[PDB]
């Protein structure tokens, strides 16, 4: 399986309007080698998919949102899980490729009396405690803290893409609009300078938060040169007995 | 051809699919602007990037999506260009968008509109073609009213044919004519019936078409009064009164039958004082005596192999003839070069119900450019999705040689050669036909398929021989992925001993029997054993690549993988044919025999809600078919809609959802058989 | 005309004087007092060196950069101060300057205070009351946030750090407590939830409170988030002083010893 070849069946894999989900282990077997893909626990948490993979050979970790399961927000389950995962992946000196595409946190009362944020910080310490090189991939969207849990460029991130179908921003562009110009009541002029400004990776791209807006087709070739570079990575930290992970 | 020669400088194409990016080509390669149109979803075709502008024209549905007739001349007016090509089928034989178009001082690429109404009525057509002098089915068209008439008829006008009935047909008076009893027993049946329902007790007697041949002419003609006739056409093998496979040349008439039919031909386009391209259909029986059946006005999806016979393009010649450069080539120029094949290739099942329509995306689409003798005419790219609002085609393939044998045999191998992953096509039926016994000599009827396949497509049945081979490519197979499975790198902490196997042991599960396997590997040549047959396979073992061209002890075969499982389950594609096979090793075949057997049940036709949500439509009526992927409902959450596809076809029993309801999860929407 | 030092001064009272008298007067009406009086409350009398004082956000975008809406400190006070004679680090949150919410300039001196008290070896509190992050700075925000985590994640195992809310934390801020190793609340004024009951009511639909959503309650009784409940902020203080009293300053040091009778 040669590292340069091309994938031009994920140019038009993402919806043009934000309303229609897509299969993101579709992108994921296409991106693998030889398009085989070990699954770990898929009746389970459906909402994130774990699993191990191989690129160029060497064992991959992979992580990714599913659009097609609550829209692909985190849960309780889906961050226990993929947390778990993660850290098997660190601690056996695995690489990681998360490709993300996830408006938020699950909404309701169920989620806040069984302690979502404890198991969001579980999976923020996850990704944020890893030692082994990883690669972000942004597909469609990433928005608020969402962003930075699910290995964001400044958790100590490696290396970081976005589709040019992507859009990163705090909160919805409607919710922004209604609460930053809100004295003055304004027809379609606020909402569409928004829009036209705000509705894609320029803002990120320009502060080097992610660092290039790439082609779909050239997905896999890319990944494949970053873990060639990236195995040579080292870091060093404080001297500690064990951490106090939010269990 | 030179391009200095005063032609169009933009020309808008009204089609889309194949036949845009052919026109498109043509006129990149004649030097002039193109202009595209397409619909919202088909934002990305293929047709709409290589033409230098795209129109958009609305929604989905083409039924006023590429029919809406004001978008189309605002979009003329708005780019300013001075012809259009329709292409075939949509509004290419519309009188309204000709009337609507000629309007603006806008040419139309295309015969005149008198030429289309002449061949709209069958009535006045065929009165025309009486005074064309080009004969037609000699038919009795008057009237029997007793027994007596029907058979002084039948000693008129010869009896060694099928009955007819004027207003009737179909076992009302059909009628096998060799002799006056079945005149007599046709007439007081078909005067039953008549008295009955029709009401006329007259009868007809139509010449036989028995073992019919359908016979085409291509006809091109300048606006001067010239024109040609270009060979012949087969179009013979058809499923639900649609072609799969045509030839140009025919191996059934001789030289001057073909001369007659081309004579016949231009003089009934001369009689309509045609313009640009247009076909001549007729149907020949055993004896060698054609019969008149239609005159199609427009060009058509099986032209091009006519082309591989004559070198020509049909598409400038028609562009240029388009406006009032007369036509270069004379009678005598055209001529016959080899022979040519052309098969089209579907998006359908062709296992049930003889080429069931399906829909999904491409995986992954390859197509055999480099092979010798083939050309592809398709409209499709990887990634490419198939939906239900269209024509489920996939593309042609257009194979040519020196003689008939050679040009099937580079289809066969342009078949093998063609990946298509994502979808259910029917490269199946078309490699299986090819290689039938009666469709090599020539004995090719119009109910081809339907006498030689009495209980449906079953694929391909493969001898003794042929299935030694299949097996012995498996069990190769699965032990070049085990013997794989062992090269690890360099440890230099824990190193790996390579384990030594003088000899694989197999037992090797197919269709219904297991088969015991012995395999030995000398580097890159296999010796299989298969019930003590020998065997050697050797290839070049690329697990990764889609192809994979093996070497059966000296025959060379191309095979696919299609899918493969840790449990010894792998989809073998070979000879067009895909075959599920089960490999497994001694020790594991004895230890298979103690597990109990879990019976398994599935439904397949309960549709269950998997998150609660709203249903914002149902797209299905009760009482209807579905295709296996086609989507039932939409139900919104969280502000994202959800398509809820489906898994087989049944008969809805009951309807439980309606729109606009709020369903939470597992509520039950819609119930099959 | 005029100097620099009475230009210093003038910058100075403002940075004292918070976002007004007025905003003080409505939070001490909402039952709870400033940062200022907290960080007094909490440590020795005199002990107190307050960091980078002077700091302005940057940010011209949707006009906000004019003389109007200019804050030195920008809602948030850091420093050092002692316990019973042993050094700790305290940032507190301000909500009287525009609600508390994370900027740059906030998450950059919380970063630097963090980056002192690992380099030195000292424990980190942490008073908050935050709106969640700001709309209008927009993508740099959230990059502020993923600093606070990572040095949270950095220190963990390495110094205590303690976290005590004392008004509603939402959105992405609720995840900083959450890597602290203890968390307390304050009755009756203090929630903590990642979504409010307004986009719950839009989307799930279910009719909630902030107390009966974030209140000390709920995260004291039935979900394990917090740790201890106190009745107001000052026996807050107090409770957070003794237990400051019983840990270590870090994991190098052993566990202390006191005098005992
Ligand atoms: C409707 O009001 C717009 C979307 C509602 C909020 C959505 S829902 C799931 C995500 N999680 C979150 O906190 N906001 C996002």
């Amino acid at each position: 399986d040669p590292s340069d070849r091309l994938v031009p069946e994920l140019d038009t894999i993402v919806p043009l309007e934000s309303t229609k989900a897509y299969n993101m282990v579709d992108i994921i077997h296409s991106v693998v080698d030889e398009r085989e893909f070990f699954e770990i626990m898929p009746n389970y948490a459906k909402n994130i998919i774990v699993g191990f993979a191989r690129m160029n050979g060497r064992t991959v970790g992979i992580v990714g949102n599913q659009p097609k399961v609550a829209s692909g927000c985190l849960d309780i389950n889906s961050s226990v899980k993929g947390a778990r995962f993660v850290r098997f992946c660190d601690a056996f000196n695995i690489p990681l490729i998360t490709f993300v595409d996830v408006p938020g946190f699950l909404p309701g009362t169920a989620q806040e009396y069984g302690g979502i944020i404890r198991h969001g910080a579980k999976l923020l310490y996850a990704f944020a405690e890893a030692t082994v090189p990883k690669v972000t991939v942004i597909t469609r969207k990433a928005y608020g803290g969402a962003y930075d849990v699910m290995s964001s460029k400044h958790l100590c991130g490696d290396t970081n893409y976005a589709w040019p179908t992507a859009e990163i921003a705090v909160m919805g562009a409607k919710g922004a609009v209604e609460i930053i110009f809100k004295g003055h009541e304004n027809v379609e002029a606020a909402q569409a300078e928004y829009i036209e400004k705000f509705a894609n990776p320029f803002p990120a791209a320009v502060r080097g938060f992610v660092d290039d807006i790439i082609q779909p087709s050239s997905t896999r070739a890319r990944i494949c040169c970053d873990l060639d570079v990236l195995a040579s990575k080292k870091v060093q930290r404080p001297w500690r007995k064990h951490a106090n992970i939010p269990l | 051809y030179d391009p200095n020669e005063k032609t169009f400088d933009k020309i808008l194409v009204a089609n889309r699919g194949e036949i845009a990016c052919r026109v498109i080509r043509t006129c990149k390669k004649m030097g002039i602007k193109t202009v595209a149109i397409h619909s919202d979803v088909d934002a990305s075709s293929v047709h709409v990037k290589m033409a230098d502008e795209a129109v958009c024209v609305g929604p989905a549905p083409t039924s006023k999506s590429y029919l809406n007739m004001d978008a189309i001349m605002e979009a003329i007016k708005k780019t300013r260009a001075q012809a259009v090509h329709p292409g075939y089928g949509f509004l290419s034989e519309n009188k309204e968008f000709a009337r609507c178009l000629a309007a603006e001082d806008v040419v139309f690429i295309g015969p005149d509109t008198h030429a289309i109404q002449a061949m709209g009525d069958k009535i006045e057509s065929k009165l025309l073609a009486k005074k064309a002098e080009v004969n037609t089915i000699p038919g009795f068209d008057g009237v029997v009213k007793d027994a007596e008439e029907a058979v002084r008829i039948a000693r008129e006008i010869g009896y060694p044919v099928m009955i007819k009935a004027s207003a009737g047909g179909g076992g009302k008076g059909m009628r096998i004519a060799w002799d006056d009893e079945e005149t007599r027993d046709g007439f007081r049946l078909s005067s039953q019936e008549a008295a009955s329902s029709f009401g006329d007790d007259r009868l007809l007697i139509e010449k036989f078409i028995d073992n019919p041949r359908h016979i085409e002419i291509q006809v091109l003609g300048d606006k001067h009064g010239n024109a040609l006739w270009l060979n012949e056409r087969e179009c013979s093998i058809q499923r639900r009164n649609q072609k799969v496979v045509e030839e140009a040349p025919s191996i059934f008439l001789d030289a001057e039958t073909r001369r007659a039919m081309g004579e016949q031909a231009v003089a009934l386009a001369r009689a309509v004082k045609y313009s640009s391209a247009g076909t001549v259909e007729f149907l020949v029986d055993s004896k060698k005596n054609f019969y008149f059946l239609e005159m199609n006005t427009r060009l058509q999806v099986e032209h091009p192999v006519t082309e591989c016979i004559t070198g020509l393009d049909l598409v400038q010649e028609m562009i240029r003839v388009a406006k009032g450069y007369p036509l270069r080539h004379k009678q005598a120029d055209i001529r016959i070069n080899g022979w040519a094949v052309e098969c089209r290739v579907y998006a359908e099942d062709p296992y049930k119900s003889f080429g069931l329509p399906s829909i999904g995306r491409l995986s992954q689409y390859q197509e055999p450019l480099h092979l010798p003798g083939v050309r592809v005419d398709s409209g499709i790219q990887p990634g490419s999705d198939i939906s239900i609002y269209y024509d489920p085609m996939i593309s042609k393939l257009i194979t040519y040689g020196s003689d008939r044998t050679e040009a099937l045999k580079r289809m066969a191998d342009a078949l093998d050669n063609y990946v298509i992953r994502g979808v259910t096509h029917n490269i199946a039926l078309l490699r299986e036909v090819i290689i039938n016994s009666r469709f090599v000599k020539g004995d090719i009827s119009t109910k081809f398929l339907s006498d030689v396949y009495p209980d449906g497509f079953k694929g391909h049945m493969l001898t003794k021989s042929e299935k030694n081979q299949l097996l012995a490519i498996a069990s190769s197979l699965f032990v070049a992925f085990q013997l794989r499975a062992q090269h690890f790198q360099e440890n230099s902490r824990m190193p790996v001993i390579k384990p030594d196997i003088a000899n694989w042991e197999l037992s090797v599960k197919l269709h219904d029997k297991v088969h015991t396997v012995v395999a030995s590997n000398n580097g890159s040549v296999f010796s299989v054993e298969v019930d003590g047959s020998k065997l050697n396979v050797t290839s070049t073992w690329n697990l990764a690549s889609p192809l994979l061209s093996v070497s059966v002890d000296g025959t060379q075969r191309t095979v696919q993988c299609l899918s493969r499982e840790a449990g010894g389950n792998m989809s073998i594609q070979f000879l067009g044919t895909v075959y599920k096979v089960n490999i497994l090793t001694r020790l594991a075949a004895e230890l298979n025999k103690f597990m109990l057997e879990k019976v398994t049940e599935d439904t397949s036709s309960v549709l269950r809600s998997p998150m609660p949500g709203v249903v914002v439509a149902v797209s299905v009526k009760p009482g209807d078919a579905v295709a296996e992927g086609q989507e039932i409902c939409v139900i919104e959450a969280m502000k994202m809609q959800n398509s809820m596809t489906a898994g087989k076809t049944g008969t809805v029993k009951s309807v439980h959802c309606q729109a606009g309801d709020t369903v939470g999860e597992g509520d039950l929407l819609v119930e099959l058989e | 005309a005029t100097s620099v030092n009475e230009r210093i001064e003038n910058k100075r009272r403002t940075a004292l004087l918070g976002g007004g008298q007025r905003r003080i007067d409505a939070q001490h009406k909402r039952g709870k007092l400033t940062a200022r009086e907290r960080i007094s409350l909490l440590l020795d009398p005199g002990s107190f060196v307050e960091s980078d004082m002077f700091v302005e956000h940057r940010c011209a975008d949707f006009g906000m950069a004019a003389d109007k809406n200019k804050f030195p400190g920008d809602s948030v006070v850091t420093g050092r101060g002692r316990i019973n004679g042993r050094l700790v680090y305290v940032f507190s949150q301000d909500f009287t300057v525009f609600g508390g919410s994370l900027s740059g300039a906030h998450a950059q001196k919380i970063c630097k205070i963090m980056d002192q008290a690992i380099t030195v070896g000292a424990p980190v509190i942490g008073l908050n009351d935050s709106g969640g992050a700001r709309i209008q700075e927009g993508v740099e925000s959230l990059a502020g946030y993923a600093d606070i985590f990572l040095r949270n994640v950095t220190a963990s195992g390495v110094i205590p750090q303690i976290s005590l809310i004392m008004g509603p934390c939402a959105g992405g801020a609720v995840y900083s407590p959450a890597l602290t190793d203890f968390t307390f609340m304050v009755k009756d004024t203090s929630y903590l939830f990642i979504t409010g009951p307004d986009v719950v009511k839009s989307v799930t639909n279910e009719d909630v409170t902030q107390e009966e959503l974030g209140g000390a309650k709920t995260h004291t009784t039935m979900s394990g988030v917090a740790h201890r409940a106190f009745e107001n902020d000052v026996d807050a203080l107090c409770n957070l002083r003794d237990f400051f009293n019983y840990l270590p300053l870090s994991s190098q040091d052993p566990a202390p010893v006191r005098e005992c009778h």
